[PDB]
RNA sequence: UCUGCGCAUGGCUCAUUACAUCAGACGUAAUCUGCCGCAAAAAUCUUGCGGUCUCCGCAACAUUGGAUAACUUGGCGAAACGCCAAGCUAAUACAUGAACCAACCGGAUGUUCUCUGUUCCGGCGGCAGGGCAACCUGCUGCCAUGGGACGUCCAGCGAAUGAAUGAAAGUAAAACCAAUGCCUUCACCGGCAGUAACACUCAGAAGUGUUGAUUCAAUUCAUUCCGUGCGAAAGCCGGGUUUUUUUAUCCGGCGUCUUUUGACGAACAACUGCCCUAUCAGCCAGCGAUGGCCGUGUAGUGGACUGCCAUGGCGUUGACGGGAGCGGGGGA
RNA sequence: CCAGAGGGCGCCCGUGAUUUUUUACUGUGACUAAAAAAGUGUGACCAAAGCAGUCAUUCGACUUGAAUUAGAAAGCAUGGGAU
């Protein structure tokens, strides 16, 4: 093999913890339709894996999807707000609120910072389905696990 | 030196009170190996053995159980399996040599 | 850490008073939780009154008069929960403790036979060094375990002075079951459907003899036996039966004559 | 006082916070330990649940790993060369997980003879087997390129890997 | 299946054990015409537990004997031909016809398998004497110190198996 | 007085304090955890006797080792919950250290010998002639499916690093050679009926871990561990014996090192909610503000922090700032 | 130990929607420490209180009693199909 340059930009190389890709003569399959060796694990919760992801070519350490962040508790949804920032969306929710003295309804946000691995690529104003996790970043809490 | 017994050899001190009687104090002996203390010693490492012997004959027996299982399976998996086949087979060629 | 428990921090179900004094007992780590159990010198003390005051209490117990389990006890505090076996010689009387209607805990009466018989529930299975199966239960390990291998939330039936284990027994439907915890226990019932929701609490729906169906969660239950019939323990002279508030208050007044 | 929170950081929202409380031993930070070239040295401290560490301080000393043999045997860590990091580190020769170092090269050469009855084994083994280009001119020469895999201020040892074809050719490049 | 008591009983005790065992708590014995019993309690389990288990059995003076349920079976094993086999002897690189020189003729044989040292072979009814020198021991013969046996098996089942398989082949291409 | 355990609990007070605390509902597969419950543990060349060459022969229930307080002797200081020199002696303190007895399973190997090669075309070579040891020639030994014995080195718990394992569940009948099993034959002749696995000794002595999910549990192999880990306390007490009080005579109760996991706890994270003020409208990056990559640190997760790279984050559905205020169960 | 052959159920996995659908709302259940509040029982000499206590001429009987409810918003299951 030689190395990409559209998976390498950074100054120390980039790989997967899970598996050996130094590999060699193949001990398989493990292996993803075919292809060189890769590591993809099945989440439960009732969401089953993109076929993308599988197959994929990325090189991410924080998806669920080839890696070993767990994804455990609390179940989101939301909508998309906007796409900036490297594989971090950022989601808007909108809900109601009750006062008992006036019998009227109100209105109210939030907002959340989420992890969105490479594997997808939402667009603003989609669904999304998100999940809970341990702290990846300052703000960071959840990661996404199904678009919409 | 060996095999002689400093019971007997200890040092003894007097004391006076005037008019009730005296008394020699001498001391208890410590670090001492009597009948009674090789005998405790040496008992516990029986006990020792004995024990991890029963862990050993607990797992055969969990070992065995598991197999006998196993066992059974195949023997019964091969009673259906043999029935089926060689039964339906019976019928078959018999009766195109019996035609 | 805390060492100290309170009167108004402590159980309604052990029955101590606000008055007469601050302070309840904190029992010790041990085989049951701080939030369901009896303690030893609450249930001497308070129910069965060969004690009449705390001095009184540890003046048995230290002495190694009193036997959880076929091991003399010492300790004043120490707990006791559901499905033990509590077996004082000196008196002749032997407990298994128990749930019973109304949510409170009770205390039935066992001869020999029984004396020696227990029930273990799994909360989880593990595996140990040598590729050795390995249970977890309230009361403690052991070790292996076949009566036939199998599987978590299902019962065993243990035995004390030696290991004779009869079988154990599953979770499966028309099995019988008590419950605890939940504001539900000290029932008994069938066992229908057990609805399985993923990653999420694990809902059952249940039966009793002559209907009024109700329905907890599936880790406040523990089995019993596959039918009444087929119960390996004693249990209360209710039959973990609720009947209407109405019902009860009305029969109350017309036997009080005497 | 080395503290780990976010309370004497700023909001989300740019604002800031106020305290109401001092600071504790359950937040502790401990001042870097740098581990160099050097015979072995080791600077125990004590953790949290009466259980002790290692901090390391001059390493010359390591045992690396081939993949693809299975094997793992010792070596001496001669020079360092690359660390992604900083190349301070690099001309200070300290020695942090995932850097880039240099070893005796000895012990893989010596274990490579074996892949009377033996005599059969040497086909045997070698037969369904190449190794690369990339590593054999290296392995020769007597010096190799590894890669210290250990985090070697916790626990006061340093182990690696070895860098066959991908990861070794996107190091060499550098150089 | 229900279980076979044999060497025992008579007997006073034979009746006395018959009417005790009867109906409960578990078993009961149910008496037959010679020295020997059904005891019925039977289930996959209890199958296994009856053998090594001897309560609702006694002795006049007999030596117990836990028997399967029926009488059958037990003397093909004891006698009626032997046939005998020998464990040291190597498929590996030894040679077979060692075997057949030892015994000094009467020819049938193999070795089995890739697994291990055992032979097979028939010396019919006269291998008696022949194992009676070799269980006795035996030793090397480009083995190991060894022991010989026997039951019965085949013969004579081996030659009508074998014809029976040829019919079913020819037909069945 | 030495030793072991506890004083981090209980009591008392509300000063600070609004993605702060807190309540309801959840999470830790991101972690530590004495006392208590239950359960485990097959590592280690030690001791005595005799001689001596340092190293041996002969035995078997370990007759271990060095210190320090109280006390005494001189004292010092104005005082001080301040202190010094010398002389004494203990351990469940502190420091060493246990063969055979005592098992199962696997690795790597010998120019070990003996079943053997049935076995040649190639390989490994071993020699001479030309020998520049390129090779050509002639001579010669062994090996080209293997297994039995004997010998040597390694093997435990826990920890680090690198490989491997941690089931599968989406077509149907024949021939080909390399094996190799079973039928079968005098035959290592030529075909597929039977058929869990598999070279004996063990003909079932794991072909099968939990979860919604694992880079987890556990298993196998290669390297390692040096104080910062691992004793049967080299411990204590009873009771029945025995007949000499006074046995290797039996039985019992305590105590402690190491490993594993429960609940007694600790720490960390945030889905939803709460006074007044716009005469507070822009607030956040030199000195981390939002995110990315490799590291460092910590019990562990993380801009918690270093280096490097991007330009984001929040707000009229009241940010930021200020004023009042410990929060809740609850009271009138 | 009535065989062959399709049926039918209970577990487990994989593949399929031309776009599969959802909440507010409301019915019934899950989950949630006391003290306080609400409330059943009981002549502490009434009472404010407190969980007690009442019989039996006997070496104890009541298989003594200490019920039951409420608790904003949010979260969790399963029915309803109007707005």
């Amino acid at each position: 093999h030689s190395v990409d340059l559209t998976l390498q930009h950074e100054k120390a190389y980039q790989r997967q913890t899970a598996v050996n890709e130094n590999s060699h003569n193949p001990n398989k399959k493990h292996v993803n339709m075919s292809g060189h060796i890769r590591y993809s694990k099945k989440i439960g919760l009732g969401f089953k894996t993109p076929k993308s992801a599988i197959n994929g070519k990325y090189i991410d350490r924080k998806c669920p999807f080839t890696s070993d962040v767990s994804i455990r508790g609390r179940i989101l949804r939301g909508v998309v707000h906007s796409t900036k920032m490297k594989r971090s969306i950022v989601i808007r929710r909108d809900y109601l609120h009750f006062i008992r003295k006036y019998q009227r309804y109100q209105k109210r946000h939030r907002s959340l910072t989420v992890h969105c691995s490479p594997c997808f690529d939402p667009k603003p104003g989609d669904e999304v389905i998100v999940g809970q996790c341990r702290p990846l970043s300052k703000t960071i809490r959840y990661n996404v696990l199904e678009v919409v | 030196s060996r095999g002689d017994d400093v019971r007997k050899y200890v040092i003894r001190r007097k004391v006076v009170k005037e008019g009730k009687k005296d008394r020699f104090k001498a001391p208890k002996i410590q670090r001492l190996i009597t009948t009674a203390v090789k005998a405790r010693r040496a008992k516990k490492a029986k006990v020792a053995i004995e024990k991890v012997r029963k862990s050993a004959e607990e797992r055969r027996a969990y070992l065995h159980l598991i197999g006998t299982r196993r066992r059974a399976a195949r023997q019964r998996n091969s009673a259906r399996r043999h029935a089926h086949k060689v039964a339906a087979q019976k019928q078959a060629l018999a009766l195109f040599k019996g035609k | 850490t805390k060492k100290h428990l309170k009167r108004l921090y402590a159980p309604k179900d052990w029955m101590l008073s606000k008055l007469t004094g601050v302070f309840a007992p904190r029992p010790r780590a041990g085989p049951h939780k701080l939030r369901e159990c009896m303690t030893l010198m609450i249930i001497i003390r308070n129910r069965l009154k060969y004690a009449l005051n705390a001095a009184e209490a540890q003046m048995i117990l230290r002495q190694g008069l009193v036997c959880v389990d076929g091991k003399p006890r010492k300790d004043t505090k120490y707990p006791v929960g559901f499905m033990d076996v509590v077996e004082i010689p000196r008196t002749g009387d032997r407990f298994r403790i128990l749930y019973d209607v109304k949510g409170r805990f009770a205390l039935v009466k066992v001869g020999e036979a029984e004396g020696n018989i227990k029930l273990l529930k799994v909360e989880n299975v593990y595996t140990s060094t040598g590729r050795i199966p390995v249970a977890m239960t309230h009361d403690g390990h052991r070790i292996r375990y076949p009566d036939p291998r199998t599987h978590r939330g299902d019962t065993l039936v243990y035995n004390l002075k030696e290991k004779k284990v009869v079988d154990l027994i599953k979770s499966s439907n028309g099995k019988v079951v008590m419950v605890t915890g939940g504001a539900n226990r000290g029932r008994i019932g069938e066992i229908m459907s057990i609805e399985r929701h993923p990653g999420a609490f694990d809902i059952a729906r249940l039966k009793d003899a002559a209907g009024h169906e109700f329905a907890t969660r599936a880790s406040n239950i523990f089995v019993i036996g596959k039918d009444m019939q087929s119960v390996p323990v004693t249990l209360p002279k209710q039959q973990g039966l609720r009947i209407n508030v109405i019902q009860e208050r009305e029969e109350k007044l017309i036997a009080a004559e005497a | 006082g080395i503290v780990r929170s976010r309370l004497h950081k700023r909001k989300i929202t740019g604002g800031k916070t106020k305290i109401h409380r001092k600071r504790m031993k359950a937040e502790l930070g401990r001042l870097p330990a740098h581990t160099k070239l050097g015979a072995r040295r080791v600077s125990p401290v004590r953790a949290r649940g009466g259980n002790f560490k290692l901090r390391g301080l001059r390493l010359d000393t390591g045992n690396f790993a081939w993949s693809t043999e299975a094997i793992a045997q010792r070596a001496r860590i001669l020079d360092v060369v690359y660390n992604a990091t900083s190349n301070e580190l690099v001309r200070t020769k300290t020695l942090v997980k995932n850097c880039i170092v240099v070893v005796d090269a000895a012990p893989f050469k010596l274990w490579y003879a074996k892949h009377d009855e033996l005599k059969r084994k040497w086909m045997l083994r070698r037969e369904n087997h190449k190794i690369e280009k990339a590593v054999a001119d290296q392995l020769k020469e007597g010096r190799l390129l590894a890669r210290i895999t250990s985090r070697p201020g916790q626990t006061a040892r340093a182990d690696g890997a070895l860098l066959e074809g991908a990861e070794l050719q996107f190091y060499l490049k550098k150089l | 299946n229900g279980l076979y008591v044999k060497n025992w009983g008579q007997g006073s005790v034979d009746d006395a054990r018959a009417l005790f065992g009867t109906a409960g708590k578990v078993v009961g014995v149910r008496v037959r015409r010679r020295r020997y019993a059904i005891i019925f309690f039977e289930n996959a389990a209890a199958v296994k537990k009856a053998i090594d288990l001897f309560n609702g059995k006694e002795f006049m003076g007999n030596v117990l004997s836990v028997v399967p349920a029926k009488t059958t079976p037990k003397p093909d094993p004891h006698a009626n031909s032997s046939v005998v086999f020998v464990s040291p002897i190597f498929r590996a690189s030894t040679t077979k016809k060692q075997i057949l020189e030892l015994f000094s003729g009467m020819k049938v044989l193999r070795l089995r398998t890739y697994r291990n040292n055992y032979a097979y072979v028939y010396l019919d009814t006269p291998a008696a004497a022949q194992r009676a020198v070799k269980e006795k021991n035996g030793a090397e013969f480009r083995g190991k110190q060894l022991r010989v046996a026997l039951s019965t098996r085949s013969l004579a089942k081996d030659r009508a198996r074998a014809e029976r398989a040829r019919l079913l082949m020819a037909a069945q291409k």
